[PDB]
């Protein structure tokens, strides 16, 4: 599977994947903050 | 890219992806222990 | 209440102040890009590197960005290549804000609106590595489109009506399909040939006859138009010189 | 204090009025007679605006307002306390704008370039004059001009827009909005194309006019040209301003009713007036 | 006295274009010439590039347009006459509040959602097309990001703010007069949208874009007798046209740009016009219920 | 029949076919989702 | 069916496939979240 | 080239199958959690 | 009266005549459809 | 102080100073006209 | 993992990292300020 | 202190200082005019 | 740690750091001024 | 700290300090003027 | 600038700045006599 880096440059692949992962993490975190159960800052009761 | 450096990048990229997935899996297991995110038939509680 | 952050401060205000900070940074960036030509500033009289500038000087001038050409050439911006302090003119007053009296014929001395940038002696290139500004004789494929007056053989006159010369050839840009120059043979000197920019012409297709008129310079001024070397391919400096000379007409077309 | 190429065009002449009296520079600025006059009008107008702020109750920059006289004064000059200050600031602003444009004309003559820039500024001056002079004169009172205030001239815009109950339905307003939006889109495209041609990436030698034409030939299907784009952009902006002026002359001086139900004419053309 | 406002004499040659890799699709359009376009600009028309992303975008966009038009024609019971009468007043209305972000019935906003999804997909695919076309010609992607700003405003209006409100009910309809009425009612529901400060910023940047593209157009037309229209060549090799363009604004204004940096200003004013607008749209309803009360609280209004 | 590819480039034919089929299938799924009967996620009763 | 890569280019095909798969995954996840039965973040009661 | 297409397909199919296997396992788990084909009386 | 055909070539003359006459026919038919008396489709009574 | 004319040309500084003085005088007159005690045209009573 | 700087310029990467961390920290601080529990300026009660 | 003129031209220093002082004086005068206590034109009682 | 100045012009670093620190200090001061408790100019009571 | 003038030209530092401290003095004075307590022009009561 | 005029210019500048400062100080003294601008802990009674 090492040959995929033949097709794609390590540096552009690294920066693109880094931005993608950070944006996805931010999006998931904001979704969780939007939900009542999983907002760890408001801390709504499970009940 | 050169195959010689491609092998090295693939090796340590594989190690780094293993590290990231492991840390994320630990985080997910901690969150699941705190509050599971798969509801039961009657909701959550 | 719903949107507040601390009592009086709310989310919209915070995002507004974030925008203000970003816009200050963007203005700094844009001013840095602006200061890529003609910088740093010189003294108005002596020409030493001096200007009333504060702590932003370190951030005022950017590092020279590098432009690559499709010939192996390179431009540096900013390149700190400045003009000579001593020009062919003298200060009306020695107060650093006074204008300049030309000390000769400013048409041919390149002073004021006649002044031309000190470019490089290479013609503009096309996608095929050939000159872009060429006469229509050496571009058989290019032709003047119909429904338009063909500006070949039409008398070239000034505003006073005197027939300065006769047009023989058109010079055109290959990169952008449009006429750039008219080649004009002098009625006073057959052995002399000049180039008159197409932007300086009126079509004048609606009159008793068809003629080309110029409102900038007079007929006699056609005897001192700057010349070119190759007569079939013109460098950037030569074309800039000719355009500057023609554009200098409006200011002082009747002596100085 | 001069650019690397500045101490070559700093010749005298090119001034309409003043001879050699004001033909000089102060710092980077060229002064001329009309620079002196624009200082005269700007200082006086700004001082009068600050004076009206002092007479006002706020000093809050966004709540500072200079109001025109009440419509009960008609086209008469008003007392300075109540309406007249707005009128003097209006006249000073008109004088300063005209001086600015004329100084631009002198600079254009001095540099031997076309007078396109002052001509284009003339349209902004005309829009302002139509808003504070032409339309109030046609409507018959100076109180139909807008107040000189940061947020209060927006209150004027909103009040006059809802005076015709929906000002979007003004067809000249629709056309002016279309031209303004198209000007912004065309400016984005032009700046983007020039920057992309000049900055094509790592390696990536600077591209020529043929590459710029090819980009929009491939993406859109037509390319205006590196000269024609500035033409169409200037015409777009000037036409947006012209149609805004038209839509404001049409509202009040000509049309004094609901713009939304102006369009019933369209509803009742004879080939679908089902009745 | 010539002005370079219209091209009196035109030139027509063999059509040609910059070289691209052949790819799956060739250039299409059998280029021709037009006279009025050559009077105002260039005369050649086409050819248009139609790649895989181009086909995808065109298919999605055509599906959205056909859905919208079919719904508009069906709303007037398929009457061409009455379609002509009400065309401006016709609109594909978004689904009501009760349906949330899920699929509404086709008559109750399902068609609006499907059309909006297809239009969003076609717009994003067109963005990808601009990016790929710029990259193929060995150029920069400034146009793609300038377009991305406009797409941000579009998605904020149509999708992102519905996401934040959890509701498509307050999205903008697919109609000529209906979308203006949406604009009016959106401003009224949230208190004098003039008092939105990001609306003020967006208006400032729209006015500034018009101002800038009149200033720059008039400057280039004023130095077009000096080779000033050939901007990229004056960027790589500074001619006297660029020098006089800079000195005019330096003498009349105190400062000046470069032939290269003026287009950076042009890019950023246009981009910010829609960036601030998208931010202001995302802020209303979610954070600020009433922009007039926000302005009163923050000193924009005299506090009635 | 066998010469249908002598008039159409197989790459262009495949790309156009895939694009059209994908968009059509997406549209059909969206339409069924917009129904009281075929929305398999809302799961409304037949009766 | 190994000749599918003799028509198109591996690198562009791979980036297109990854982008399409990610966008489809996002769309399906968002649709599931918009439904009451399958929203795993909100409290979802079957009855 | 077309010679490299053989190895590219050899690894591409393995990636297809592993991705599909993970997706199918996910679908099976979700179906256990909540099946998505309702019955005649809707969901219950 | 035949002298028309050396100023107006029959190609453009006849295509213009066709477009004009077709547009006029559409106009008259639509205008009739807008009137109650002559709308042959709705068929409102004469009285 | 007689040396100030070495720093500023009289022929133009004089005219600029005249313009500034006129602006200041006209501004002060406008301010007085804006008042209630010093408006000599309204002539409002001090008592 | 020291070869990452053979791909990324240490100056550019360090500047970008510093700016990204500053914006992330600023956003997290403002998010905590927005919440009732973790706003340390008003200091609302836990109960 | 006199070395300050080896940093700054005297002519431009004089013109800039005059402009700044005049603008400041205008500002302070206007601020006092807007003040109830210090408006010498409106002249309200300080008691 | 003394090597960072080989990456950055000390003038650039110093001026940028002074700018960032002053802007941050202004930001914090204004945020405190917005609070009821830490506003030292109106000085609302702790109680 | 006598060495900082090797980095900062005295003209630049002096002009920057003049402008920055003038702006800061204006800002602080205007903040004081907008306060109920330290506005020395209306002189509102302390108690 | 030529240092041969800095001696004269600084002395003129110092004389004029002291004159301006003294005139301003006398004006401020007169205004304070008419109406002081520093309230006591009751206001402007
Ligand atoms: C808000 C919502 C969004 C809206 C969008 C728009 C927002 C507004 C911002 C964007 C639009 C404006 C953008 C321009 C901002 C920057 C302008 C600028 O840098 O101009 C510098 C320009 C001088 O250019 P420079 O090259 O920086 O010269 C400084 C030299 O070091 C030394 O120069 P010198 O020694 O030659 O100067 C001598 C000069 C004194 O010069 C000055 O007064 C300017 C001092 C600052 C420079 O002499 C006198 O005038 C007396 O001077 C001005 O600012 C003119 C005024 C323009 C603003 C009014
Ligand atoms: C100080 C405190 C305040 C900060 C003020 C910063 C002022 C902005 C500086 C600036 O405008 O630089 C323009 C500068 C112009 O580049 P250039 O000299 O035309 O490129 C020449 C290359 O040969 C050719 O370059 P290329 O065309 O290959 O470069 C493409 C490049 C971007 O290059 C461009 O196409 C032109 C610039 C697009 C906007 C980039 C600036 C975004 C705002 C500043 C960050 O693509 C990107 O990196 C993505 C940028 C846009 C992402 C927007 C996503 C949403 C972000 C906001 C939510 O572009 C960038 O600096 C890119 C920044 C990438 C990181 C963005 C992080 C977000
Ligand atoms: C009673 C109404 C009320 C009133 C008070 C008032 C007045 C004024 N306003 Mg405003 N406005 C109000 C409401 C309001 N206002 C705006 C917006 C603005 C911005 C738009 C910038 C732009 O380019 O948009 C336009 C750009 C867009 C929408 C984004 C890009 C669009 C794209 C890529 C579409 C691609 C399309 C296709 C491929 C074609 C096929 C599709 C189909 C057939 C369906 C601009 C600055 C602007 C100007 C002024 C002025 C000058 C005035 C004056 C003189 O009074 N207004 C938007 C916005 O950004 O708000 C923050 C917005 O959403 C919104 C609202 C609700
Ligand atoms: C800075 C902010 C600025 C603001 C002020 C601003 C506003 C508005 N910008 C607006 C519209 C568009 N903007 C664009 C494009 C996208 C095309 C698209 O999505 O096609 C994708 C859609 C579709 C495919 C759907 C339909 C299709 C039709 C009608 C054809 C159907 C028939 C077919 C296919 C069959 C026949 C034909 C065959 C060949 C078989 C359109 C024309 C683009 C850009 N804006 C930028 C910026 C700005 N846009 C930049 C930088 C751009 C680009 O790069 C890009 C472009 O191509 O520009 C040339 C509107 C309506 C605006 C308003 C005022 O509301
Ligand atoms: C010019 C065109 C401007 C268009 C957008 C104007 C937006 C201003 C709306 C607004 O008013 O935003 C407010 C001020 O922002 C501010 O000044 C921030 C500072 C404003 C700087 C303006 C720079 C222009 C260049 C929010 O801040 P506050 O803490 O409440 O301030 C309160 C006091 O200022 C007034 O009591
Ligand atoms: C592409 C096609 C899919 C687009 C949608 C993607 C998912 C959006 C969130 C779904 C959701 O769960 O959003 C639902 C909630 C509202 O839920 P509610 O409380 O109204 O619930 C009522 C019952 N459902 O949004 C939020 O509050 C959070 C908003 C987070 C930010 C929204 C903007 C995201 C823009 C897209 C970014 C994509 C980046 C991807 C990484 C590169
Ligand atoms: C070719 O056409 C022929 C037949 C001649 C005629 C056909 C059609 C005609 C005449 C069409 C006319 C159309 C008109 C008049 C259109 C007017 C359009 C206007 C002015 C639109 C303006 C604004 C609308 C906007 C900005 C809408 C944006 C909506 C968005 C971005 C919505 C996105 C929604 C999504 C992604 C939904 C997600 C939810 C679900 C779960 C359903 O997604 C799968
Ligand atoms: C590698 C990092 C990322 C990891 C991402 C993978 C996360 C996977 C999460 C889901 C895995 C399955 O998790 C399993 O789901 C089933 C439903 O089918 C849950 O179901 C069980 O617990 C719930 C709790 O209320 C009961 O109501 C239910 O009756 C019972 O069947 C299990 O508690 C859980 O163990
Ligand atoms: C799923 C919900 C609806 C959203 C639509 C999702 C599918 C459509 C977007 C998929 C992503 C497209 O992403 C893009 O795909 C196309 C192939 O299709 C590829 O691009 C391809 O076509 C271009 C067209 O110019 C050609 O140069 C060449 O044939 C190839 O590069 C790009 O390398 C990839 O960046
Ligand atoms: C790559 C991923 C591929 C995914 C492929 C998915 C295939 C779907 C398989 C469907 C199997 C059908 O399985 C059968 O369906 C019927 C409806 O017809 C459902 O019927 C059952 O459930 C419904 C709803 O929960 C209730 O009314 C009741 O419990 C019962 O009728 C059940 O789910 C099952 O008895
Ligand atoms: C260019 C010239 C600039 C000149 C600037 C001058 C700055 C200093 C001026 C004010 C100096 C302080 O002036 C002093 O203030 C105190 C307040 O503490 C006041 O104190 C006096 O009046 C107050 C009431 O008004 C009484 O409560 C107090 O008992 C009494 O002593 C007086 O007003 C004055 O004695
Ligand atoms: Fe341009």
């Amino acid at each position: 599977m090492w040959r995929i880096w033949q097709l794609f440059d390590p540096r552009q692949a690294l920066v693109g994947l880094a931005t993608f992962l950070f944006v996805l993490a931010l999006l998931i975190h904001f979704i969780l903050l939007s939900t009542e159960r999983f907002n760890w800052l408001e801390g709504a009761s499970t009940k | 890219i050169t195959e010689g450096e491609a092998k090295e990048f693939h090796k340590i990229f594989t190690s780094s992806i293993l590290v990231f997935f492991g840390v994320a899996a630990f985080a997910h297991l901690l969150v699941w222990i705190w509050r599971p995110w798969v509801p039961g038939p009657n909701g959550y509680s | 209440n719903k949107g507040d952050i601390t009592g009086y401060m709310d989310v919209a205000q915070v995002v507004l102040y974030a925008f203000w900070i970003f816009f200050a940074g963007l203005i700094i960036y844009l001013r840095r890009e602006d200061r890529r030509e003609g910088y740093p500033l010189e003294d108005a009289i002596s020409g030493k590197i001096n200007s009333l500038q504060g702590l932003g000087s370190v951030f005022s001038i950017a590092r020279p960005k590098i432009f690559k050409l499709k010939t192996g050439a390179t431009y540096a911006a900013p390149n700190f290549k400045r003009d000579a302090v001593a020009i062919k003119a003298t200060r009306t007053a020695p107060t650093a804000g006074a204008p300049f009296e030309p000390t000769g014929n400013p048409m041919t001395d390149a002073v004021g609106p006649a002044a031309y940038a000190l470019r490089d002696e290479l013609p503009d290139l096309t996608l095929g590595g050939q000159p872009a500004i060429v006469p229509l004789r050496v571009a058989p494929t290019f032709s003047v489109a119909a429904e338009d007056t063909d500006p070949r053989g039409l008398p070239v006159v000034d505003r006073k009506g005197a027939v300065a010369g006769k047009v023989t050839d058109l010079w055109i840009d290959r990169a952008s399909i449009a006429i750039r120059y008219l080649e004009v043979e002098l009625a006073a000197t057959p052995g002399r040939k000049v180039l008159l920019p197409f932007a300086a012409t009126r079509i004048n297709a609606k009159t008793k006859s068809k003629t080309v008129t110029v409102q900038s310079i007079l007929a006699r001024h056609f005897a001192n138009v700057p010349t070119i070397a190759k007569t079939d391919s013109i460098t950037r400096r030569e074309e800039d010189k000719v355009m500057a000379y023609y554009s200098s007409g409006y200011l002082y077309s009747d002596r100085v | 204090a001069l650019l690397s190429f500045e101490r070559k065009y700093r010749v005298r002449g090119g001034t309409l009025i003043g001879g050699d009296l004001f033909d000089f520079w102060v710092g980077p600025f060229y002064v001329g007679f009309f620079g002196v006059t624009t200082l005269l009008f700007t200082v006086l107008g700004t001082a009068l605006i600050v004076w009206g702020a002092a007479l006002g109750p706020s000093w809050t920059f966004w709540q500072i307002s200079i109001n025109p006289p009440d419509v009960s004064y008609g086209l008469a000059m008003a007392p300075m306390a109540k309406g007249g200050l707005w009128q003097i600031i209006t006249f000073s602003a008109i004088g300063a704008f005209v001086s600015w444009a004329l100084r631009e004309v002198e600079i254009c003559r001095k540099l031997g370039i076309g007078y396109h820039i002052p001509f284009a500024f003339g349209f902004a001056i005309l829009a302002y004059v139509s808003l504070v002079v032409i339309r109030p004169v046609m409507m018959g009172a100076w109180g139909y001009g807008f107040p000189y205030g940061f947020m209060t001239h927006l209150d004027w815009v909103s009040n006059t827009g809802y005076q015709y109950a929906n000002f979007h339905y003004n067809p000249a307003h629709m056309l002016g909005i279309t031209l303004f939006f198209t000007t912004c889109l065309a400016l984005a495209l032009h700046g983007s194309l020039i920057l992309s041609a000049a900055n094509p990436g790592k390696g990536e030698v600077v591209k020529g006019p043929e590459h710029e034409n090819t980009y929009f030939q491939d993406t859109i299907g037509y390319s205006v040209g590196t000269l024609g784009i500035h033409r169409v952009g200037l015409i777009l902006a000037l036409s947006a301003v012209v149609w805004s002026i038209i839509c404001m002359i049409l509202s009040g001086p000509i049309y004094t009713g609901s713009w939304p139900d102006w369009w019933l004419w369209w509803q009742k053309l004879p080939f679908w007036n089902h009745g | 006295e010539y002005q370079n406002i219209l091209t009196g004499v035109q030139v027509r040659t063999a059509p040609h274009s910059a070289p691209i890799a052949k790819g799956i699709f060739p250039r299409l359009g059998k280029p021709g010439f037009s006279y009025w376009l050559g009077k105002i600009g260039d005369a050649q028309i086409g050819p248009i590039y139609l790649g895989t992303t181009g086909v995808l975008s065109l298919v999605f966009g055509f599906f959205a347009i056909e859905i919208i038009g079919f719904n508009l024609l069906a709303s007037v019971n398929w009457s061409p006459m009455e379609f002509g009468r009400q065309f401006f007043w016709l609109g594909l209305e978004p689904p009501a509040a009760e349906y949330g972000l899920g699929f509404a019935p086709l008559a109750e906003g399902g068609w609006w959602q499907i059309a909006g999804f297809f239009l969003t997909t076609s717009i994003l695919l067109w963005w990808v097309r601009m990016y790929r076309r710029a990259r193929a010609l060995k150029m920069g992607t400034h146009t793609a990001w300038a377009f991305a700003s406009a797409i941000f405003l579009f998605l904020s209006l149509g999708f992102i703010r519905p996401l934040l409100m959890g509701n498509f009910s307050e999205s903008v309809p697919f109609g000529i007069f209906p979308h203006l009425e949406w604009t009016n009612s959106f401003s009224l529901n949230y208190g004098n949208f003039f008092y939105n400060p990001f609306h003020m910023l967006s208006i400032a940047f729209l006015y500034g874009s018009a101002l800038l593209f009149a200033m720059h157009g008039a400057t280039i037309l004023a130095v077009s007798r000096l080779g000033g229209d050939r901007e990229v060549e004056q960027i790589t090799d500074r001619g006297t046209a660029a020098e006089r363009a800079a000195l005019f604004w330096r003498w009349t204004m105190g400062f000046n740009a470069t032939m290269e940096s003026i287009h950076r200003w042009a890019w950023w004013f246009a981009v910010l016009c829609t960036f601030t607008g998208a931010i202001g749209i995302l802020l209303t309803g979610t954070v600020v219920d009433n922009w007039f009360e926000w302005g009163v609280k923050h000193g924009l209004a005299p506090a009635p």
